[PDB]
RNA sequence: AUCAGGAGGUUAGUGCAAUGGCAUAAGCCAGCUUGACUGCGAGCGUGACGGCGCGAGCAGGUGCGAAAGCAGGUCAUAGUG
RNA sequence: GGCGGCCGUAGCGCGGUGGUCCCACCUGACCCCAUGCCGAACUCAGAAGUGAAACGCCGUAGCGCCGAUGGUAGUGUGGGGUCUCCCCAUGCGAGAGUAGGAACUGCC
């Protein structure tokens, strides 16, 4: 019923996450790069994580989020090529 | 499986459509009361009942 | 991340700033009722009219009623029109329906807007 | 009319002599709970009639019945019993019945007296006590069966016990010391 | 037991193991309602390999909404040949 | 108080002082309109009474968070010895401690 033996974490294998879409070359407006799921917001080249800071870059496309707080979660505000 | 439980596979029945439809129903009444609208691969909007 | 304040207060939207235009926002005071014409990045505001300023015109009765928010309405797109808007959305933070913010939405449209 | 001098004019005297404060905080509006009387007990089915058939021709409306929240206690309590059967709701109506409560029909009894007890001690809500045979100027004198004899409350948010009853003294009499 | 006040980011709760998320809420109460639609593609699983799954479109059309929009079942990862 | 500009060191606590211009509290619910039980919500109307919640100013830095002047442990990377272990070269550098900041700016 409950939960016990006090415990931290629970285990399994191992993570099931990629690195899709390194952005600087074309790319449809879908979930660039892989990790967790469920999450919306960006909608183009808003790569915004607390630290040295990220980026992403040129493809004109309305759209585009990110997969969830992991690599920028956060939603910048636009960007495409430089003359799409 | 089949016997005395809740879940019962029973087919819709637009009517004159090709059938085709799967949807289960606990004994929590109501019982005589299938579902409702449905679009079956043929004419829009085609009467329902999944009872039978 | 966190839901913001302002989006605790849902008063905002960001939905109408991933397309980037601007707004049409309608404030009302049990005496007298406001509009404007706002753009993104803080309160920009192009132009406004409010029911007060009617009465330069030639307002009798008062300012606090359906047919005063109409008149707001017409007033602020007018000048709106003069601005080089075309484009906007309806912000009413916080009230009912088919009340005065509907009349002054219509009255925003029979401008122009 | 008078009731209205009250919180406008009668609020500021009563804080100028012996406060030395803001305006506020003494006294607002929010409702008045208006309790019943214990209906358990007394007889069987029935009595709920008598009741909601007197609770509304002092004031509007009918009370409504209402159950507990479905969960067992270490006491003698079954699923889906009407106990409590409460209904308090305000606006501007708990305000006239202040004035033709305690200004006829009373002095008006049969005998009254006079001299109260200190009610409440640390707190606000006061307190009181009455008969079941009481004659009112809303009410037949021969045609009610049973006569009902039900108490009355107040809810105030005060901090001390004095800079109180010294609005209570202001309408509502008699109180001898 | 219940009612009134105060303190209280939240340690509550959210079907299920655990982490993660959330409060003028994705939690509670109430009302209403019920997208679990059809068709067809693009993408994702270092290094090729099916079923299955998921994220993101288009065409037409169901439900709800003012609308954007949200569904391809139950917040996500076990419940299958 | 109105009207702008810049536009996240402005989290969260706490002190003094001023305005009957402005603004909420407040007051009143005739009516539009609205609450499953309650004009409280919702919506309308008037201004008797304050500034007590706001606001304008201005004084503490507690605690959070963001920068700066001083320094040792800690730690890469490549050769030395030594029973283990330790050392040298080279790129940097915990926490404790001393200070900084509680808005800015134009016009009526």
């Amino acid at each position: 019923a409950h939960k016990k033996a006090g415990g931290s974490t629970r285990n399994g294998r191992d993570s099931e996450a990629k690195r899709l879409g390194v952005k600087r070359f074309g790319g449809e407006s879908v979930l660039a790069g892989s990790i967790i799921v469920r999450q919306r917001g960006t909608k183009f080249h808003a790569g915004a994580n607390v630290g040295c800071g990220r980026d992403h870059t040129l493809f004109a496309k309305a759209d585009g989020k990110v997969k969830f707080e992991v690599k920028g979660p956060k939603n910048r505000k636009f960007i495409s090529i430089e003359a799409e | 499986a089949k016997g005395i439980r809740e879940k019962i596979k029973l087919v819709s029945s637009a009517g004159t459509g090709h059938f085709y439809t799967t949807t289960k129903n606990k004994r929590t009444k109501p019982e005589k009361l299938e579902l409702k609208k449905f679009d079956p691969v043929v004419r829009q909007h085609v009467i329902y009942k999944e009872a039978k | 991340k966190k839901s913001a304040r302002i989006r605790r207060a849902t008063r905002a939207r960001r939905k109408l700033q991933e397309l980037g235009a601007t707004r049409l926002v309608v404030h009302r005071t049990p005496r007298h009722i406001y509009a404007q014409v706002i753009a993104p990045n803080g309160s920009e505001v192009l132009v406004a009219a409010s029911t007060v300023e009617k009465a330069i015109a030639e307002q009798l009765k008062y300012t606090g009623n359906k047919d005063a928010a109409a008149a707001v309405g017409k007033a602020v797109a007018e000048r709106a029109l003069e601005k080089g808007i075309k484009d906007v959305s309806f912000d009413r933070s916080g009230f009912q329906y088919h009340g005065r913010v509907q009349a002054l939405a219509d009255a925003a449209r029979e401008a122009g807007l | 009319k008078l009731h209205d001098y009250y919180k406008d004019e009668v609020v500021k005297k009563l804080m100028t002599e012996f406060n030395y404060n803001s305006v506020m905080q003494v006294p607002r509006v929010e409702k008045i709970t208006l309790n019943m009387g214990v209906g358990e007990a007394i007889a069987d089915k029935k009595l709920l009639d008598n009741a909601a058939a007197d609770l509304a021709a002092i004031s509007g409306q009918k009370p409504l019945i209402t159950k507990a929240r479905k969960s067992v206690a270490g006491f003698k309590i079954r699923q889906g019993y009407p106990i409590g059967c409460k209904v308090t709701l305000r606006g501007e109506r708990m305000w006239e019945f202040f004035e033709r409560l305690i200004t006829i029909a009373v002095p008006r009894i049969r005998d009254f007296r006079g001299l109260s007890a200190k009610s409440f001690d640390g707190r606000g809500n006061y307190s009181m006590g009455v008969r079941e045979q009481i004659i009112f100027p809303e009410i037949d004198y021969d045609k009610v069966d049973r006569v009902r004899g039900l108490d009355i409350t107040i809810t105030t948010t005060a901090k001390s016990d004095e800079e109180g009853r010294a609005l209570l003294a202001a309408f509502d009499f008699p109180f001898r010391k």
